[PDB]
Formats: C-alpha cells, structure tokens, sequence
RNA sequence: GUAGAGAAAAUGCCUCGAGCCAAUGUUCGAGUACCAGGCGCUACGGCGCUGAAGUAACCGAUGCCAUACUCCCAGGAAAAGCUCGAACGACCUUCAACAAAAGGGUACCUGUACCCGAAACCGACACAGGUAGGUAGGUAGAGAAUACCUAGGGGCGCGA
RNA sequence: AGUAACGCAAACAUUGGUGAGAAUCCAAUGCCCCGAAAACCUAAGGGUUCCUCCGCAAGGUUCGUCCACGGAGGGUGAGUCAGGGCCUAAGAUCAGGCCGAAAGGCGUAGUCGAUGGACAACAGGUGAAUAUUCCUGUACUACCCCUUGUUGGUCCCGAGG
RNA sequence: GAGUUGAAAAUAAGCAGAGAUCCGGAGAUUCCCGAAUAGGUCAACCUUUCGAACUUCUGCUGAAUCCAUGGGCAGGCAAGAGACAACCUGGCGAACUGAAACAUCUUAGUAGCCAGAGGAAAAGAAAGCAAAAGCGAUUCCCGUAGUAGCGGCGAGCGAAAUGGGAGCAGCCUAAACCGUGAAAACGGGGUUGUGGGAGAGCAAUACAAGCGUCGUGCUGCUAGGCGAAUCAGUGGAGUGCGGAACCCUAGAUGGUGAAAGUCCAGUAGCCGAAAGCAUCACUAGCUUAUGCUCUGACCCGAGUAGCAUGGGGCACGUGGAAUCCCGUGUGAAUCAGCAAGGACCACCUUGCAAGGCUAAAUACUCCUGGGUGACCGAUAGCGAAGUAGUACCGUGAGGGA
C-alpha cells in the first residue's frame, strides 16, 4: 500500500491564489503561477492537486515556506499549456 | 474603556432582557423630554438603550470626503434607557404598564395592564 | 428550511455529495482573490453543511457499532485515498 | 533492595548510642543472604536471596509452603 | 592459477611483463557567447544596432600529483556504503538480476532574505572592546610586516 | 547647571537640488582614508533589521526631508550547495541483567549523537528585495519503461577495502 | 420568544414564526507536542510497511537430561502507566534555635524530598481498661491536668482512667473431622469467649437484615414562566423636596441623567421537564444461625511470644522500665493452657495473639452555588481592577513590576 508523505485531505492543500504584481510577472513570464498552500504539502501533493484539478499537466513545484509559518508555491506548467489564458478562467 | 465593554459568560454578552419590542409605541417616561411619543426601531439589548424616532435630537457634524469636501453636518437621533418608556395605544391613548396572557390558542402575549388592548397583535 | 436528505442519502451519495460539497467551497475560496462577492450569503453554508454529511455519517455508524478509535482508523483509510476531483461547475 | 523474597524483613532503622550518649544513625540491616535451595519439586536447584530466619523458616515448614506464602517461584 | 574447498589469510610455479601512478595537455563544450570601442533616444539612469584582436616569453605559488618520497618516535577513530563468495541459507525467470540501447520519462522533507574583522552577534547604549573559516592584486621588500595605491568601501553622525 | 560632556588626532569642501525649514538627505566635481582592510563571501548568533511608498510624537548624545525608529504593503523557489531520509567517534540513553529507603546507580545487544566517512552542476543571463534555486546551453546521480539473453534471487552471513 | 452572525463600528451577504440568536440533558468531531504511545526527537518536528512497553487471554512451545518447565514467537483484546490547593498515610529526615556557651535534651520527628490514595484518609472491633466497684470496637471536642510523671530532675516535655458529649456497626476467613485429588487443591460445617467449635435428638421453621436483576413512583439538581401597586410641580435630569393615590405572603437586591414597593430585570407565593444525576420507598429473587440439651478432653492463625543482645517509640532521656514494634541467635503451650494487670513471684480479675475487611462524627481548600461583612477600595485588596507571571532580568533554577 501507498500513503501520502502525510494525511492533509487533499482539497485543503491550496488555498488561495496570490495576486501580487511580480506573480501577475511570472504568469506572464515562465508559465508559471503562485499558489499559498498550507504548510504540510510537498510536490507530491501540490503537483497532484493541479494535474487533477485545473487539468493541466505541471512541469516544476518551487515551494517556499515563508517567513511567518505560511507555504507558497510556484508551479510552472509545462510550455503547452499557457499561463495567462488558463488564469483567465480562474479570474487573474 | 474597559470598564463598559459588553459583559461576557464565556465567550458571549448577556442580552439582560427589556420589555420593550421593535416597532413599539411608547411613551417617554420621565428622561428630558417627559411626555413625547414615539415609535422605536431600534434595540440594544445589552445596555437597555433604545432609540425612538425624532425624539432625541443630537447635533453631530461629519467630515464627508478624502478632500475635505463637502462633510455637511448630520443630526443623529441616539439612545435612550428602557426604563424610560412605557406603551400607548392610540385608542387608548394613555401609558401602561405590560403584562402577559394566554389566550384561547397556545400562544402567549402582551397585554397593557390598565387598558384592553393586546400589544402583541398580529404576528406581523 | 431543514435537511431531511442526508438522512435519506445512503453511504455513497453521501460520500461523493461530501467530496463535491468540497470542491465548491475551493472554488468560492477561489474567487474572493477576484473579488465575486455572493460568498458572504453563501460560503459559509457550503462549510456549515459539510458538517451535518459528517454527523451524520457517524450516527449510522454508531447504531451498527464500531468504536471511536475504530472509526478513526477507518477514516484515515479513506483520508489517504482520495483523488481531488475538478467541481461540478465549469 | 534488601528485602528477603519470604518475609518483609527490612533493614532496622537503630541510632548506635555511645557512652558519652551521643546517637549516630547506622542503618542496620538483615543478614540476607545468597544461596542456592534444591527445590525439590523440579529436582533442581533454584538461586535466591534469603534472610536466615526465613532459611530456618523453609526446612522447618519446607519450600513450598513459603513460595506461596510469599508467591515467589517462576 | 593449484596446495589445507567461495573470499581474502598463509605455500610454491607461472603469465609476448615490462611498464604502471597523477596534476597539467588536445578537442569538443564555446563555428558560441563575452567584449573595448561606434551611431540614436532619454523626463540627463537607460536601452537600442554594430562590435575588431582575442596571442606568446618571464616569474611564482602559504591551490594541484600528495595518505609522491625521505626521516623520525611519541607509532596516528571507527561503521557504513562499495568489490569478491561457503550450510551454493528463507525465495525460485510470476514476483530476479545483470552487458544493454549510456534510448524515453520522473525526481522527498528542512535552510536560502539581511548583518556576519558587525550601528543590527556577545559586552545593559548606534560601547575608541571581543567573534571560527575562505579569496589574497601593484611598486619597494626576504615577508600575509611596513609605506604609498588598484578592486571595493568609507570621510567615523555635534559644529563654528 | 545650562555646568562636564557629545564616545579617538581618516578630513572635509563646494556648486545645484528636495523642502516651510539644509553643515547633517540626494546628485555631481574635488580632496582624503583603509586596502592581510574601514573589501567580498560563509559557520554560529540575531530574527524581519532586507525592499518599496508615506511619516515624523518618542529613539539618533546636534539637526533631519533621513534612518536599522513608527505605519502599510512586499520578499527569501534546489534531484546536485548544507542537513535529514545513509554511517558511526567522544558522549548520551540502554530492553532484558545486576545493585539500591524511594527516586535511582552500574551495565550488554540495541537506538540516537557529528565537528568526521558515502553521495550528483557549471558558465552566462534576469531583476526593488532570490538566485550553483528562475531562464538559456551543456552535464551528472538514483528509480522505473522498452529489447536480447542467463533463470536463478535478495537477506542474515565469512572476507577485501 | 424575537431579531441575530463573540469584545469594539462598519464591512459582506446570510438565517429565522414552514422557531433564527439564545438557555439546558445527552451526543459527534477534537490537527500537532505533551503519560505520548509506529521508530527516532533539539517538544508542538522528521522516517514511517499506520501500528508502544506492562498485566491478561489464545495458540508455537529454547537450554540442558525430546522431560517437566520459565524464556521467545505470534494473533488477542484494552486495564496500570500521567495531574493536583491544602488535608492524610508511609519511607528518609536536617539545621539555625532554647538551654543566656555546649556535645544528653529542645526546635522535631517539624521543614523538605520521594511513594500512594481518598473525598476524606489513617484507626477499629478487644490476648483492652480497670479495680472488689464497673465498662465495653474505633475517631474527635470538653475536662480531669500544666495535675501524675519524665528531665545535664537543667531548658523543657507532659499522660491517662473515672466524668461529660458528637457518632454509632458489625462481618469474612485458618485448623478439627466430611465429600474430591493426575497425592497441590476447590466444595460444605467453623468461628465464640465466667469457652466456644469437630460429636448426640425435632413435628415439616418464621420474623429480621444486607445485596443484586432490571422495573415502578413521588423528592430535589441541570433550562424557565406567571407574578401587586401613582401621578403631578420644582429645577440640565428626580427615585430627593412640597402636594395628591395605591400595593404589600412582594420596602431582599442591580441598574434607570439625582437617591425611589408602585420605571426595568426582578423578589414572596406558584407552576415546570425530553433527557441525565442524585437521597429514599415499594413490587419479585438469593441471603439470614446459636430452636435446645446434655458427656468427651482432638484442633484454638509457629520459626511467632518469650528469653540474650542492639535499638525505636511509648508523657516516660536505660532508669525497678512494664506494656508496643524491629536487626542478630537460640526458639514454648495451647484451654487440669497463654497474655496483660508498670521488674519479678504467687492468688485473684480481665482478654484471649501471631489472618482480613468495615459508614459516621473528623482535618482541608486551587475551587462551584447561596448568603454575610464595625474587610480593602488604585503605592490597599490577589503579585495581577487593561495582551499579569505579561514587559523585563538571568544560560538556568528563579526574580518580577
């Protein structure tokens, strides 16, 4: 049997969507996009939670925790599927 | 401020409990202005305080805009205690004390001691 | 305006009505970063009804008895396997 | 600890008095000893710790009696 | 190789056996970038396009061969990885492993900011103190001193 | 008593700015000082001080438009660098075992414990705050997927190292 | 019974008489560290085949002698492991001090530390006290008595019996002999005392008590409701003041612009519960013991009481030093016996050991509810009337506005 590096529900792993001017940069810029998730998520768990949720095939999941306790996550989705247009069906 | 924040019993205020309702007809007791009528809209249920329409008149001024512009003083009508208001009907136009009844029905209401009439009255 | 369908739901529509109660709530997360205000009115219920789904689930559980250290254990056999699923609405 | 497996002989607590009356406070304590009884109903030996009193005890009243007594064997 | 059974440990024979060891070296990586210098814009930063030569002799290491080597006595850590195989141990090409295409894809948590011969670290102060390690240029010099300077950084936060 | 002092004897000067206010902020031009450093990294420590925009009450031994101070937003991305997922030294804790008024002491196999051993990434770009983490190009390690074969395994084990 | 989404105001939409907010009984969830529990660990983390070790239960069954074993292996179930204010029991147990010094003694077996447990614990049903008269399990208060006594007869320590009250409550086992037995062991008789129990006979024993099965019914607790009676003038506001009414099984309290039975929530009195919990009672089961007598001579808590010796505590400091528990060694009898009655010996009187359990009166407060205060009211009262064990200080224990 397999488990996940932990159990966090799945759905609780993203939270909200970042909508400073320098992510509205990378979406435009790498194919990429920031998401904050909560602290116990890996790459396993992010780059399974958008691959089986936006349906989009993701290349990397850069993730950071952040100064004050906090996790977020650069995903660059892979060059086919472009970042802008797919942010636009999600309101960025 | 502290010594009049609403009054907590683990993790909430208690609401004491007037015998005064939204949209009543009441008369001012004793407070000021003795002997004007009104209707209330609006109950504070923790202190008591009750603002009756166009009584209370309350001379504040208000700076309108992020420019300085305009801020054309407004005329606010606040509290008065509950202790400060009994009931009137226009019938009979006089105060009274509440009370309470049974009537034929399960229902269970207001009932103005020294008059007839019901307070309670419709459901709506 | 009560629930007397959870009741009437067997386990699986149970389930899957647990998982796509879910889903819509991500999503109304999801939109207060563009700012489509409904959610005040009606995020909270989405939230405060994934709850009854899960009382009473429990309640069943209990008249046919399992323990609670049993049920938990169950739980988490099914907390481990779950696939997040894209919400009904598109 | 120093306490006979058979019978709750402690140590004595005793102050050694002297002769000008001054008392110390020598902790005083049972000739418990190590030896190696034959219990029988295994035709083996077993290893114990025993205060005297409690030897004496065994073959006057055999092994068994005081096992239970005490709850000891095994 | 064989002799006391795989494996070294010990024995003897022998091997188109004479070369093995390691930094440098060459080529690709880099027919590329990179670049001094040109011509315009500009709220004087910035960007734009172009863009030549890209080689040899000296000296030299307190990096590198390197646990080379010589000399010493006071005689210098362990256990995993990793390489060979016996009771060829449970298990067996269904669950296995190797030459292998060096072909295709995938790739777990935690730290990363800023100070760090310090005004923010330890001396209670924005304390003429202290704080492991790394890089080490020019002229004169025996030198990591000294003196004057590149790179870079500062003119010490009361003045007249 | 408005008295000593203002924290070393590197050293400031100008023009022009910003502003209600300039010796004290910014930009020039000049002078000057360190340069086995008063430079650039990095372990520890600090822990939000970093960046941007406002602010000047208190702090700065003066001043203040300025700050490491207040307010609001923002920021630190690794298969390869460091650690853990590998190993063990000093040491620690030690099942069972022994000993002891109680707590607990001694102690073996085990388990942790690196300051050490195994193990795989470099150059150039970008940019207000990150870059051996992002981008471009070329590499490397581990596990699968595909082919041919041999069927013979992996462990505990005994050895080299 | 209406309005509501905690503190302070919006903010955004909501919910509610097709019971919202809210108040109670019972539930459910209860991430991570922490007994901490899958393994490690710098706590709130990492690696994880997802789950401690100790009992217990069911199976495999090392060693030697395949014996028998215990140990080990596994699948089991889910009970012990932590916390505490003070009170309590146990173990270890000081010192400054008093003695105008100080070694016996006193502070004191106090403080503290460790170990348990309870709402109380410990003690407890007579091998007791007494004194020619009587008592009758324990535990506390009064009082005898600051007496008797002990004491470098120094400092000082200081009982008890009679007397009065609070509270009352008694039982279960070990033999002796009987029915089993892979010779351990279980079953039943047996438990009291100027001496009972093992032995011998009925006119079909009942009343009495305890407990439990689940079950029934009031009494209270955890929500709550109904609940009497007035206005005017004064002056920023009246509950005060002058005037004029009324209620009172309700002038207890808190508020309300300024103090009031008649303004409000209320109070006397009264009504009230799904459900949970309490203190009792009853309806049906087990269970209750001496209903009686007489003549034998069995057993009547075995390395224990004694003794020697070393002590501790007894109010009693080795003193004539009894009783009471302990270290070393010897080591009785049991009822024509044994222990106590302040060395010991006789006679008499009381009680009969070496097995166990047991409610109350009783000491306590981090606390909860009700009430009271010749108690404080802002350096007082808790250290703390706002993010008070906070800021701050120390490496740390700890200190602390």
């Amino acid at each position: 049997l397999k488990y996940p590096r932990r159990i966090l529900d799945v759905y609780q792993i993203l939270q909200s969507p970042i909508i400073t001017e320098a992510a509205i940069k990378n979406i435009a810029d790498e194919n990429s996009l920031l998401f904050t998730v909560d602290v116990r998520a890996d790459k396993k768990m992010i780059r399974e939670a958008i691959s089986n949720f936006f349906g989009v095939k993701v290349r990397k999941v850069n993730t950071l925790i952040r100064p004050d306790g906090t996790k977020k996550a650069y995903i660059m989705l892979n060059k086919e599927y472009n970042a802008s247009e797919l942010a636009k069906k999600i309101g960025i | 401020r502290w010594e009049r924040k609403d009054c907590k019993p683990n993790s909430l205020p208690k609401l004491h409990k007037r015998h005064v309702k939204v949209g009543d007809t009441v008369k001012v007791i004793s407070g000021g202005e003795k002997g004007k009528i009104g209707e209330i809209s609006k109950i504070h249920k923790h202190n008591s305080t009750v603002i009756i329409k166009d009584l209370n008149f309350k001379t504040k001024h208000v700076k309108s805009k992020e420019e300085g512009e305009q801020g054309q003083i407004i005329k606010i009508e606040a509290a008065i205690h509950s202790s400060n208001v009994m009931l009137i009907l226009k019938e009979q136009e006089v105060a009274d004390r509440v009370g309470h009844k049974i009537l034929e029905d399960v229902r269970k209401v207001r009932y103005l001691i020294k008059t007839g009439e019901i307070v309670d009255t419709p459901d709506r | 305006d009560e629930l007397k369908e959870l009741r009437t739901k067997t386990n699986e529509q149970l389930n899957e009505e647990i998982l796509q109660l879910k889903g819509e709530l991500f999503m109304l997360r999801l939109q207060r970063s563009a700012r489509e205000n409904f959610k005040p009115s009606d995020f909270g219920r989405m939230r405060k009804r994934v709850a009854r789904m899960l009382t009473v689930k429990r309640e069943r559980e209990i008249e046919q008895g399992v323990g609670k250290r049993l049920s938990r254990k169950l739980d988490k056999a099914w907390k481990r396997s779950i696939v997040v699923r894209p919400p009904p609405s598109l | 600890r120093r306490i006979c497996p058979f019978t709750g002989k402690k140590s004595n607590k005793a102050n050694r008095v002297s002769h000008s009356n001054h008392k110390t406070k020598r902790l005083q304590f049972v000739n418990l000893q190590y030896k190696r009884v034959w219990w029988e109903a295994g035709k083996r030996f077993v290893k114990l710790r025993l205060s005297t009193k409690a030897l004496k005890t065994i073959e006057k009243n055999g092994l068994d009696a005081v096992a239970k007594k005490a709850g000891i064997d095994l």
